[PDB]
Parts: structure tokens; C-alpha cells; sequence
């Protein structure tokens, strides 16, 4: 009559590896859009991602050079490596080593298998080796962050980057790509005017959908609790 | 010009109607080119007379 | 610099970047860093603002607070081509500038550049506030017409708001004030064009 | 031909779809024109101007 | 028929007028003038001779 | 209106008025969604007959 | 300044720079040829009795003034006749509507009035002439971005403009790609298109990361892959602002037309943050800084890394030879090249005397004129070119660079001789599979005698000896051209009088986009962008995609 | 730093215009969070927030939807417009009804209504209409109704007459996001909630109930 019906989430249609479709069933009137645009802005704004930051290729000084025996320029290898989605499972920062020799493409499956680092798609090409006795070796530094952190604001105190042969990539620690909520009618029996918010996220693979919604509602309620205890001035 | 240009910009212009309606633009652009050069000198005189 | 819009400004304000405003207001920051004791000389107060410490950015917000700057476009025609604005610091490289004053400057944001200027002396900081401030120049000198008229987007928005259609939502309901008109429209219960008996005062 | 192209995809033939707002999630009235203009970038870069 | 650079990404064309002449090689003016200039022209017509 | 406000009320509640006019005119052209599409140029049907 | 009724087909009417010289800096039309004498002639295809025969005649101006030329928008009934019975045309400046037997010529194509610059605007005829002029003038200032995309709405002249400039690498003789690196392409030539003297392996060396005149990154990346058959005239390596041999000056973005909260007021432009996350407009700028070391009358300006009154914090990045390291991330104010300059008769004021006595510091007879980076620019040093006047001693850095350049040139000539030897013995093997075929005996004896193997009395026997004397010619050519390149590297330089060594240091800045930067469409819809809006605030359609 | 710490509000400073019109400017919010907090609170307060107001009023003489009562210069439409803003505060009784029998001379204000122990007419000086200086009468069975939002009369037999309903106590909420600034962190929000109610509750408690509704919707997902 006046209390409310509280939303509880219901089934998580993992309709692809990256796609997802969550549904929040017994929603009250008008809180559909209120929670929907809140969760779209929160999910799209700030989630914990595990993008890469520093690549130290073996015989490479700077990214504006080429490398002999490889087909992309080094800058194109960095642009391929920025889009490498990778879910670190145990810690904060980690270093991935890639060693590959001989002709063929280099997918990300050739990255040395760690326990706590799970490459989500091993089909993702990195660079194209084009010679028989040509090889590559790099230490991809993967660390966990939040939001777009470019390389310009990355270098605060130079962080002892005295090796010149270490390249710095811009970071995009944000697993989500699109959210699109959708309200409709909720067919509970003894009620007509309810909603059922159907959030349809599209991650890159690192984040779980339920953990995406759980971190989103958590971070909203924790920003909220400067109000529920008002503390007037 | 006798035979006017009878197509809107939604329907597009042909080659000849677009060529006809280009003297009207190169006459207007040269106008604002020389107009500022005259109007600078006019207010230069008007300030120093007053 | 180049100029942009920034339409959140009040009309005596302007956007100044933290790199132009650190450069122009240099000797004032030396004269303040000597005052705070943060540098006893000018050879130290120079190297403080050289590496742009954390405390030279709090001094800048003091020495900029009520100090008008002097924005000015390049083909200066009439006296509204040089006006004064209390600047507001921007993390950028461009000069944010109120939309109502681009009619006066004949300024477009297609890459038109404006120069800034610093009134140093104490008479000039009052001259720019009493005579050249933007809130003082609202009528053109050429004729009594106003000069800060809404230009091209605000007027279309105001046209779209002040209309009526023949059948929108909530046509014919009565309204107990110009605030229930806001509450109706923001809750999506009536359109922005619905012929409605309100009570005004 | 553009209308037949837009009907080859599932797009609406007006080229005009219903954009929603960013910060509120209230739908825009009077649906807007979205498409793919090929934008350029000129070298009047502000760091060369400031 | 198409070359092997055009079997990569063949751009869809709305040209209705059937073309007749190709676009000529766009730098003919500069190259042809300097080829007339530095050339052993056997009669005294063009350039250095 | 922004001249009768200047004549009736004075300077200060006209300078505070022009900012509110701009803040409202931008905010209600945001929600207007007022686009321009190619169907907004209604070519008249009697154009062919007149021509 | 004005346009003329004779400009049609000769000079573009919409490509001239506005300003003080409007219509004095006219641009040539596409098909506009040039006479024997020099007046601009333009092609027209001759209408015969009633049909448009394709005898493309080039008509000059005064000869154009006689006939009755039709229009390109005259419908033809697939035989050559005009569809109508009266067809619009232009006789003497003025147009008309003449009878369809009265005409004498028809235009060649719809493009022949506009230039090559203005032949790239899609829907030209819908724009006004002023905005078409501004679009044509602004399309030639587009900075070639990080990874150039495509015009999703193109004009077809993309490919001809891209090919017909010198920015890409087009194949000269079609064949199978043998090897593609990031900087070189090795085409193995097909057989019939191969001249019988050489053993054709065309080597295309690309241009990598060198600067333009406007300090942009003129850079060529290969588009083909290994083992791919390419043909004659096929594009191998995209230049700058090209993609698969098409002109890609800019990047095509999901756009919307609506006024958004005043941030796009006059011509200002919102840009979503997902644009700058994707690095769609991140152009690379490569500047060049120089440091001459003259011979002043006080003495020579040296070059060393012992510079007075500077600490270790700037001298970390130079080597011991006073020049910076290649790859060093330099920024505003750091020393690139440390140049000490001699001076005399200091006569210090007593305040600096007291200061240097307080700190025990010595006076410095050498003053500091080091080449430091200008303020604001923070790049990455990608290249140091050290010139030296002959007779001056090279330091460790210049000796290192000359060692590197000599090893590179020796490797270059060895690569051309060795891979040309690979193609040479491949064609020798192709000789050795006919008329005296030794399927294993040729593989038994080594390549010393493959070009000296016994065959029948054909041309192929003295084609083994022809490729043999080809290879011995290459054998002497490698050594002679090697000594040529070695003495050309190791010689002195032809500097100005008085200057000893010139050190050029090439910074490379990867400029992002930001509020203040000017962007434009192809139609004069320019505007400085004004807010890097985030991904949430930018409006989204009902599928999730922010515009 | 980590990925779970966030800039929280530290200085909510509710400055009010003297009874019912606060302006709760609070800062710093993380970039973009000002808009989500402001829009969530705006739609929660404006759309659905519990309270009580008046829904139906029958008059003794007038049974028509818009006709003339004798003695009042205000029409029945104007009386209903004045009755819509009657700020009623009800205790635990859900649906109570009121009577306004007064024959008199001057105005009839909200002080001359009947009195129940659970009904709080918070503005006794709320005039409704004006009677003439006669034996003119006016007596209505005004019914309040406890509800959750705004229910217009167009959504909804005696002949009684139907008021619009505005049960939510707010009258105007308008957030306003501006740029705050921490000494290093550049772009932050500064949410300036401006809220005036109908005086049946203060803007502190309105913002607290808007917080409590939004937090208790999230009880199933937070840890
Ligand atoms: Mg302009």
C-alpha cells in the first residue's frame, strides 16, 4: 500500500561470452528508470578493470621505431596490446611475458600461462611474425585500475622509468562497452503496475555480470550514505 | 540569366545550374574581401577627424 | 588562445587556462610567495612557480580572485570589442567565454582567437570593473538597442518551450502555480505545450 | 536509393531515431538525426595557438 | 572484373552516368613541363636547346 | 522583454535575468531534441505544375 | 577575381582560397589538359549525326566558343542518341535548349568542371557554393591521424588521388609477394612480366616515421601480406592518410544533430570521451631541433657533457659525448645537446663573488648555450643526426652513428646481392629443368656450378652463362658500390663556413585531442571542439550506443 | 591507490530560506556522480514519495463540475485550485474526511475546518475562498487521502467533485551540478540540491526519506 516492493535480481542470461542480460524482477512504479539510468551511468563510469600499461619489447627503444622481422610497426603492436582484455585473478599488478619465434600470427595465446592471469580470448591477434629466424620478447605489465588513465597523467614522478626500452601505453581499465536497460511489465499475480528492469550489458570478458551489478549498487549506496545520516552542516 | 535555376538544394543541382550559381558566390566573397579593406580605411579617417 | 563556449558561466566571468593564468600573473605570484614566507627571495620564488608546486596553485586562486582580465578579439571595431571579465580557472588550453557576449564581439567558435590582457595597476583594476565589465555594457553605444540578446540556440529553445499544440497531454487541467507546472512536466504528466489554466502572481 | 538502403538494414527510413538523454534517461522528444559523418581534424591545434 | 586489390574491399558505387574517359594522371603538368625543359631537343624548340 | 526588464527593474535584475534566460533556453533545447532531417524540407507538390 | 563562362572544364569554380587573393590562386579542373601553346583545353566527346561517338577531342577555349556542347546529364538511349528530342546545352557562354540534331559535342563526365580537391565531397550539388568552397579549402589541411580509416561515404576519386600521388608504394611489375617486413617489401616478379636479363625481385623500401614540411609523421606501412599475389599498379603500402589505397583524411564518427545544453552553441562541438579512448584523432607530430657548433673568435664552441651551473638531473639523459640518448623521453626544458661556449672578461659583480665564495664555487670561463627543448613540447627523441666538418674529430657518438650507418649500408648491399642471388639461382633452376634436366645432379653440385651446368645447344645454355656473368657482375658491383657507400658515409660534410658540427635531434610528439582543437566535416561544418564529454552523458539510442 | 575507494561527500551544508526552502550544496562527488545522485533524488522525490493530500471534495449545493455557488466571488474551479494546496498532515489513520461548515462574512481560512486529533492542517492561514457579507453558507465534505505520488484527476457519481492529488510533499526540486575541485584532482562534481516543500515536512527529512527509499531499494544487492 505504501511500504514498497523491493527489487531482487533474477536470472542472468549469459547469452554470449561477452554479452549478458540481467533482470531485476519485482520493481515498483517509476523506479525502473530511476535505477536503470543510475546503473547505466555507474556501470559505464567506474568498474575495476585489468588493462595493460607498460610493454618492454626486447630490442626496442621507442615505439616510433620498427622492428626487423615483424610486420606491424611497434606502435601498431601497442594499439593491438591496448585492446588485450585480461582478467588478473590473484593480485593487483602482474607482468606477462610473451616469447614467440618463427612465421605466423601471434595471437595472445602465446603469452606465457600464469595461474592468476586468464586471457579471455586467445584468438586476439597481437603482431604478425613474418620470417623464419625472427623472434619477439616483451614483458607486458598488467595492473588493475579504474577509468581512462592516459600515459600523460601516468608519469607523475617518472616512477624510476630509467630503462628507455620500456614503452608506456594508455590505459582503459573498463570492462563494459554498452549498457542498455529496458523496463517492461512485471507479471506478478496480485499487482498490475510493476516494472522489471532488464539490463543488457556488453563487457569485454573480464568482469562478471552479477559482480558488475553488485559493485554498481554497492558503490551507489556507499556514495549515498552521506545522506541517510544527514550531518546537516 | 534568362533560364533560371529551378532545383532546390534537396533535389540537388545539375552541372550547369551549379556552374551558373557560382558567379553569385565568387562575387559575394570578393565583395567581403575588398569591403573590409575599404571599411578599415573609412573608420581610420573617421576617428582622426573626430 | 582559441575560444570555446562553456555556457555555465555567469556573464561577468570567463574561462582562463591554468597555463596562461600562471604565466600572466607571474609577478603577482612572486609578490605573494614572498608574502607567505614560502620563498624569501625572488630566485626561490621563481623556481617555485617554475616546477609548478602544489602550493603555487593555491596562491594563483588568491591572486586571480577579483582581478579582471581583458578579453579582446582581433578585428576590434567598436568599444564592445574589449571587455573585462573576472576569470575562472580552467584545466584546458582554450578561453571559455559566455555565449551572450559573442554577439558583441562578433565572435564565432570556428577557430576565432581572442587576446587577453592584465590590468596591473590599481586604477586599471577599477577601470575595468566600472567601465569595461561585461555586466556594465548591455546597451550598444550606437543606439539604445540591447546588445546581449539571446543569439541562436537559447532563442530556439525558448521558442520551443513557449508554444501550444491542439492536443497534448494534460490539456484542460488547472494548475495552482508556476511550480506545479514544473512538477507536471518533469514527471512526464503533461507536455511542454498544453493549454492549461494556471494561476500566476 | 538511400531509403532502400535504410530498408535493407533494419533502420528507419527517415534516418531519424529516438535518442535518449545522457544524465537523466528521459527520452528526447522529437526524434533526432543520427548517422555517420566523416569528420576531419585540422592543424589549427590549440597547443600551437595558445 | 577486379584486381586483387579490389577484391579486398570493393566500394559500392552509385554512379549512373556511364563513364567514358578515365581520370588522367593528375601530375601531368609539372612532370611534362620539366620533361620538356631538361631534354636533348634535337631542334631548337623546347627548353635548353 | 530583456529591454523592458532593463527599463522597469533596472540593471542588476536584468543581468541576473539574461543568465537565467540563457540557462533555460539551453536546457529546454537540450530536451527538445530538435534535429534536422532530410524529410523536414517539404518540397511543395504544386512545384512541378507551376514549373 | 570573377568566374567566367570559359572556366567550365578548365578551372575549378569552387576551389580558390578566400581572403585577399580570391580567384587569383585558382585550381585546375580534373580532366583539364593543356595545349601545345598553353591555353587550357578540355576533353569533349564528339556527337556525330545523332549519337555520342567516343572520339574524345580536347577543345581549347576559343575553339569551345563556336560549337554547341551538350551536358553530362543528357540521357542516352544505350545506342548513342539522346533520349529527348531537344536537349539542354550551351552555345556561346550562354546556355540554351537546342534541338537534338543541332548539338556538336557532349561533355565527358560530371567531374570535369570541379577540381580534384572538390571531387571528394559527397553530395556536392546539395551544398551551397560558399560551403563547398570552404569544404574544399579545409579538406587539404586534415592531419593524417594515428590509423586512418576510410570514407564510409566516398566519391570514387579517393583511389585515383591516393594512387596518383607519390605517398604510397605501388607495384611496378605484378607478382607474388615473397616477404613483407614492417619497412620493406620483396615482390617476386611473375614470369611473363619479367625481363629476361635480370632475375626480377623488386625491393620496395618503405619510408618510416620521417617528418613532413608541417612536422607530421610521413610514414608508410605495408598493406599486403606474405604470399599474396599482387598485380601491376596494385598498391602495396599505404602512405599517410591512406587506407588500402584510398584517401582517408579523417575518421568517420557516429554523429547526431541536436543542441546539447549549450556546449555546442555557435559552431562548438561535443566529443565523447570514447573518441579519445579509442585514439581516433591522435596525430603524431615530429619536430626537428638543431644545434650548431660554430667557431667563435673567442674559440670553438665545444659539445661536451661537462656544462657549468647545471646539475645531474638534466645531465642524466645525455651520454658522455654531450648528445642525448635515442629513445629518451625528453620534455619541457631538459638538455638535448650540451653546448659549452667560451667567453672572457667576466668581471663579476661582488654579489656573485660573495655567492661563489660562500659556496666555494668556481667561476666558469665557458658559458652554457646548450640546445634544450622548447617549453611545452614533450616528445620522444627518435633520431640524432650528427654532421661534422671534415678534419674535425668525431666523438664517440658520431663514430657510433657512422659505425651503425656503415653496418646498415653493408647489410643493405649484402641483402640486395644475397636475395638477388636467391632470385638468380631460382631462375637458374628454372633454366635447369629443361634440356639437360638434372633434378638432383643440379642439387648435388653447389651454386658455384649451377650457372655453369651442361645443357643442350639452346639459348638456355648461354642463359646459364648469362645469369653467371650477371652474378659475377653483381660480385664486383657489390664490392665497388660498397666502397662507394663507405667513402660517402665516412667523408666530411659541406657545412657553412665557420660551423664545425651540426647536431639534429628529432623529437616526436603524439598529440592527443582536447578542448580547443579545431575539427571540420567535408562541407564547411567546422568548429573547435568544446567539451570532452564522458560516455554516460553523451546521448544514447535505445540499443545502448552513445553517439 | 585501489579500485574501491571513492570521493565521498564531506561538506553537506544545508542553508535554508527560513522555513522550507533549503539548498543542500554538497561536494566533492566523483566525475559524473553528481548527475546520477541529482537525477535519482529528483525523480524519487518528485515522482513517488509518500504523504497525504486531498482527492475528492463534494459541495453541499454545487453538484456540477464547474458552476456557481452563491456568495463566493471565487468559482468552484478556483476553490478546488485553493484546496489542492491544502497541506494536510495525517497520523496513522489512512483515509479521513473533513467538513468545512462555515457561514460568515469574510474569508474562510484553513483554521475554521473541523478538528480531528490525527489531522494537522499545518497552515491555518491558508485561505480557501471568500464569502460575502451575508448569511451565505458553504459546507463541503473534503476528503484527504494518503498516497505515494502525484495522481491527476484525469486518471480517475454523486455528483462529488474530484481534485488533483499531490500526496508528495515536495513542490519543486532542482539539482544543479557544478565543478568542484580538489587540490590535485581536477574534474569533480558539486551537487547543489535546491528543494522547497509544502511545509508539512522540512527539507532535511525530505532528503533523508529520499535517501532511505533509494537505499532500501538496494538492500538486495549491496553487501
Ligand atoms: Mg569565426
Amino acid at each position: 500500500v505504501t511500504e514498497f516492493l523491493k527489487p531482487r535480481l533474477v536470472d542472468i542470461e549469459q547469452v554470449s561470452s561477452t554479452h549478458a542480460k540481467v533482470t531485476l524482477e519485482p520493481l515498483e512504479r517509476g523506479f525502473g528508470h530511476t535505477l536503470g539510468n543510475a546503473l547505466r551511468r555507474i556501470l559505464l563510469s567506474s568498474m575495476p578493470g585489468c588493462a595493460v600499461t607498460e610493454v618492454e619489447i626486447d630490442g626496442v627503444l621507442h615505439e616510433y621505431s620498427t622492428k626487423e622481422g615483424v610486420q606491424e610497426d611497434i606502435l601498431e603492436i601497442l594499439l593491438n596490446l591496448k585492446g588485450l582484455a585480461v582478467r588478473v585473478q590473484g593480485k593487483d599488478e602482474v607482468i606477462l611475458t610473451l616469447n614467440k619465434s618463427g612465421i605466423g600470427p601471434v595471437t595472445a595465446a602465446d603469452i606465457t600461462h600464469d595461474g592468476d592471469v586468464e586471457i579471455v580470448k586467445p584468438q586476439h591477434v597481437i603482431c604478425h611474425l613474418t620470417d623464419e629466424n625472427a623472434s619477439i620478447s616483451m614483458r607486458i605489465k598488467v595492473q588493475r585500475g579504474r577509468g581512462y588513465v592516459p600515459a600523460s597523467t601516468r608519469i607523475h614522478s617518472e616512477e624510476d622509468e630509467r630503462p628507455i626500452g620500456r614503452l608506456l601505453v594508455d590505459a582503459c581499465y573498463s570492462p563494459v562497452e554498452r549498457i542498455a536497460y529496458n523496463v517492461e511489465a512485471a507479471r506478478v499475480e496480485q499487482r498490475t503496475d510493476l516494472d522489471k528492469l532488464v539490463i543488457e550489458m556488453e563487457t569485454n570478458g573480464t568482469i562478471d555480470p552479477e559482480e558488475a551489478i553488485r559493485r554498481a549498487a554497492t558503490i551507489l549506496a556507499e556514495q549515498l550514505e552521506a545522506f541517510v545520516d544527514l550531518e546537516v552542516l | 540569366i534568362e533560364t533560371p535555376i529551378t532545383a532546390n538544394f534537396r533535389e540537388g543541382l545539375n552541372v550547369l545550374q551549379y556552374f551558373i550559381s557560382t558567379h553569385g558566390a565568387r562575387k559575394g566573397l570578393a565583395d567581403t574581401a575588398l569591403k573590409t579593406a575599404n571599411s578599415g580605411y573609412l573608420t581610420r579617417r573617421l576617428v582622426d577627424v573626430a | 588562445s582559441v575560444i570555446t563556449v562553456g555556457p555555465y558561466l555567469r556573464l561577468h566571468q570567463c574561462g582562463l587556462p591554468k597555463k596562461m593564468a600562471l604565466e600572466l600573473f607571474k609577478p603577482f605570484i612572486y609578490g605573494k610567495l614572498e608574502l607567505r614566507g614560502l620563498a624569501t627571495t625572488i630566485k626561490a620564488a621563481k623556481k617555485m612557480v617554475e616546477r609548478e608546486e602544489a602550493v603555487v596553485w593555491d596562491i594563483l586562486d588568491e591572486v586571480i580572485r577579483e582581478h579582471p582580465v581583458l578579453l579582446n578579439r582581433a578585428p576590434t571595431l567598436h568599444r564592445l570589442g574589449i571587455q573585462a571579465f573576472e576569470p575562472v580557472l580552467i584545466e584546458g588550453k582554450a578561453i571559455q567565454l559566455h555565449p551572450l557576449v559573442c554577439a558583441a564581439y562578433n565572435a564565432d567558435f570556428d577557430g576565432d582567437q581572442m587576446a587577453v590582457h592584465v590590468p596591473l595597476t590599481l586604477e586599471a583594476q577599477l577601470e575595468a570593473r566600472a567601465l569595461m565589465m561585461s555586466t556594465n555594457n548591455i546597451l550598444s553605444p550606437a543606439n539604445g538597442e540591447p546588445i546581449i540578446v539571446p543569439s541562436q540556440d537559447v532563442v530556439l529553445g525558448l521558442y520551443y518551450m513557449t508554444r501550444d499544440c491542439v492536443n497534448a497531454k494534460g490539456e484542460g487541467m488547472v494548475l495552482t502555480g508556476p511550480k506545479e507546472a514544473e512538477r507536471l512536466y518533469r514527471s512526464g504528466l503533461a507536455s511542454l505545450h498544453a493549454r492549461v489554466k494556471v494561476r500566476i502572481t | 536509393e538511400i531509403k532502400e538502403l535504410l530498408k535493407l538494414g533494419d533502420l528507419p527510413t527517415s534516418g531519424q531515431i529516438r535518442l535518449y538523454d545522457g544524465r537523466t534517461g528521459e527520452q528526447f522528444e522529437r526524434p533526432v538525426t543520427v548517422g555517420y559523418m566523416y569528420m576531419l581534424k585540422l592543424n589549427h591545434l590549440v597547443d600551437d595557438k595558445m | 572484373v577486379y584486381s586483387y586489390t579490389e577484391k579486398k574491399r570493393i566500394r559500392k558505387d552509385f554512379g549512373k552516368r556511364p563513364q567514358v574517359l578515365d581520370v588522367p594522371y593528375l601530375l601531368s603538368i609539372q612532370l611534362d613541363s620539366f620533361q620538356k625543359f631538361i631534354e636533348q631537343d634535337p631542334e631548337g624548340q623546347y627548353g635548353l636547346e | 522583454m530583456l529591454n523592458t526588464c532593463y527599463r522597469i527593474l533596472g540593471l542588476k535584475p536584468t543581468v541576473i535575468f539574461a543568465d537565467q534566460i540563457m540557462y533555460t533556453g539551453f536546457a529546454y533545447a537540450a530536451r527538445s531534441g530538435a534535429s534536422v532531417g532530410i524529410d523536414d524540407m517539404v518540397i511543395p507538390e504544386k512545384k512541378h505544375e507551376i514549373i | 577575381r570573377d568566374v567566367h563562362p570559359t572556366h567550365y572544364g578548365r578551372v575549378c569554380p569552387i576551389e580558390t582560397p578566400e581572403g585577399p587573393n580570391i580567384g587569383l590562386i585558382n585550381s585546375l579542373s580534373v580532366y583539364a589538359q593543356t595545349n601545345e601553346y598553353g591555353f587550357l583545353e578540355t576533353p569533349y566527346r564528339k556527337v556525330t549525326d545523332g549519337v555520342v561517338t567516343d572520339e574524345i577531342h580536347y577543345l581549347s577555349a576559343i575553339e569551345e566558343g563556336n560549337y554547341v556542347i551538350a551536358q553530362a546529364n543528357s540521357n542516352l538511349d544505350e545506342e548513342g542518341h539522346f533520349v529527348e528530342d531537344l536537349v539542354t546545352c550551351r552555345s556561346k557562354g550562354e546556355s540554351s535548349l537546342f534541338s537534338r540534331d543541332q548539338v556538336d559535342y557532349m561533355d565527358v563526365s560530371t567531374q570535369q568542371v570541379v577540381s580534384v580537391g572538390a571531387s571528394l565531397i559527397p553530395f556536392l550539388e546539395h551544398d551551397d557554393a560558399n560551403r563547398a568552397l570552404m569544404g574544399a579549402n579545409m579538406q587539404r589541411q586534415a592531419v593524417p591521424t594515428l590509423r586512418a580509416d576510410k570514407p564510409l561515404v566516398g566519391t570514387g576519386m579517393e583511389r585515383a588521388v591516393a594512387v596518383d600521388s607519390g605517398v604510397t608504394a605501388v607495384a611496378k611489375r605484378g607478382g607474388v609477394v615473397q616477404y613483407v617486413d614492417a619497412s620493406r617489401i620483396v615482390i617476386k616478379v611473375n614470369e611473363d612480366e619479367m625481363y629476361p636479363g635480370e632475375a626480377g625481385i623488386d625491393i620496395y623500401n618503405l619510408t618510416k616515421y620521417t617528418r613532413s614540411n608541417q612536422n607530421t609523421c610521413i610514414n608508410q606501412m605495408p598493406c599486403v601480406s606474405l604470399g599474396e599475389p599482387v598485380e601491376r599498379g596494385d598498391v602495396l603500402a599505404d602512405g599517410p592518410s591512406t587506407d588500402l589505397g584510398e584517401l582517408a583524411l579523417g575518421q568517420n564518427m557516429r554523429v547526431a544533430f541536436m543542441p546539447w545544453n549549450g556546449y555546442n552553441f555557435e559552431d562548438s562541438i561535443l566529443v565523447s570521451e570514447r573518441v579519445v579512448q579509442e585514439d581516433r584523432f591522435t596525430t603524431i607530430h615530429i619536430q626537428e631541433l638543431a644545434c650548431v657548433s660554430r667557431d667563435t673568435k673567442l674559440g670553438p664552441e665545444e659539445i661536451t657533457a661537462d656544462i657549468p651551473n647545471v646539475g645531474e638531473a638534466a645531465l642524466s639523459k645525455l651520454d658522455e659525448s654531450g648528445i642525448v640518448y635515442i629513445g629518451a623521453e625528453v620534455t619541457g626544458g631538459d638538455i638535448l645537446v650540451g653546448k659549452v661556449t667560451p667567453k672572457g672578461e667576466t668581471q663579476l659583480t661582488p654579489e656573485e663573488k660573495l655567492l661563489r665564495a660562500i659556496f666555494g664555487e668556481k667561476a666558469s670561463d665557458v658559458k652554457d648555450s646548450s640546445l634544450r627543448v622548447p617549453n611545452g613540447v614533450s616528445g620522444t627523441v627518435i633520431d640524432v643526426q650528427v654532421f661534422t666538418r671534415d678534419g674535425v674529430e668525431k666523438d664517440k657518438r658520431a663514430l657510433e652513428i657512422e659505425e651503425m650507418q656503415l653496418k646498415q649500408a653493408k647489410k643493405d648491399l649484402s641483402e640486395e646481392l644475397q636475395i638477388l642471388e636467391a632470385g638468380l639461382f631460382s631462375r637458374i633452376r628454372a633454366v635447369l629443368v629443361a634440356g639437360g634436366v638434372e633434378a638432383e645432379k643440379l642439387d648435388k653440385l653447389p651454386r658455384d656450378r649451377w650457372l655453369e651446368l651442361g645443357l643442350t645447344d639452346e639459348e638456355k645454355q648461354n642463359q646459364l652463362e648469362q645469369l653467371a656473368e650477371q652474378y659475377d657482375e653483381l660480385k664486383h658491383e657489390f664490392e665497388k658500390k660498397l666502397e662507394a657507400k663507405r667513402r660517402k658515409i665516412t667523408q666530411g660534410d659541406d657545412l657553412a663556413p665557420g660551423v664545425l658540427k651540426i647536431v639534429k635531434v628529432y623529437l616526436a610528439v603524439k598529440r592527443r585531442i582536447q578542448p580547443g582543437d579545431k575539427m571540420a566535416g567535408r562541407h564547411g561544418n567546422k568548429g573547435v571542439i568544446s567539451k570532452i564529454n564522458p560516455i554516460e552523458d553523451m546521448p544514447y539510442d535505445e540499443n545502448g550506443t552513445p553517439v
